[PDB]
């Protein structure tokens, strides 16, 4: 989703009510650094303290609930990821054998979905049907699309 | 809507339209 959910916020409150030393609902904004990094991400100084612009914008030095769930709610997104394409592969693989026919990969893209155009099915085939010779090697061709 | 078979092709074509974007930068209007 672009946007956070009712089960989601049940149990970023456990960890934020923690934090709420005060008991009025309530952060600062050097606490934000410890409940984002103990929730088990890593943001940078950088990217914290241009979240803090983005809330303490009225100078008070402090964070309500619904204003850190901002920060939460702007980071879920819809966008690609190797569990997400890996899967996809795999619902098409019917035999198990963790590779698929070049023919395979040809209808799968051509038939369903959007029919995806013919120079871009014949790119899609040449780099995995080298690579798995003669067999589209699925598997490794998920890191070959987002690889950083 | 779409079937399973559908949104799983349409997850395999949107990586490997973002591995174009990064190969060949025809649409690279994003910066």
């Amino acid at each position: 989703a672009d946007q956070l959910t009712e089960e989601q916020i049940a149990e970023f409150k456990e960890a934020f009510s923690l934090f709420d030393k005060d008991g009025d609902g309530t952060i600062t904004t050097k606490e934000l650094g410890t409940v984002m990094r103990s929730l088990g991400q890593n943001p940078t100084e950088a990217e914290l303290q241009d979240m803090i612009n983005e809330v303490d914008a009225d100078g008070n030095g402090t964070i309500d609930f619904p204003e850190f769930l901002t920060m939460m709610a702007r980071k879920m997104k819809d966008t690609d990821s190797e569990e997400e394409i890996r899967e996809a592969f795999r619902v098409f693989d019917k035999d198990g054998n963790g590779y698929i026919s070049a023919a395979e990969l040809r209808h799968v893209m051509t038939n369903l979905g959007e029919k995806l155009t013919d120079e871009e099915v014949d790119e899609m085939i040449r780099e995995a049907d080298i690579d798995g010779d003669g067999q589209v090697n699925y598997e490794e061709f998920v890191q070959m699309m987002t690889a950083k | 809507g779409p079937g399973s078979e559908e949104v799983s092709a349409m997850v395999i074509q949107r990586a490997f339209r973002r591995h174009l974007l990064q190969r060949s930068l025809k649409h690279a209007s994003f910066l």
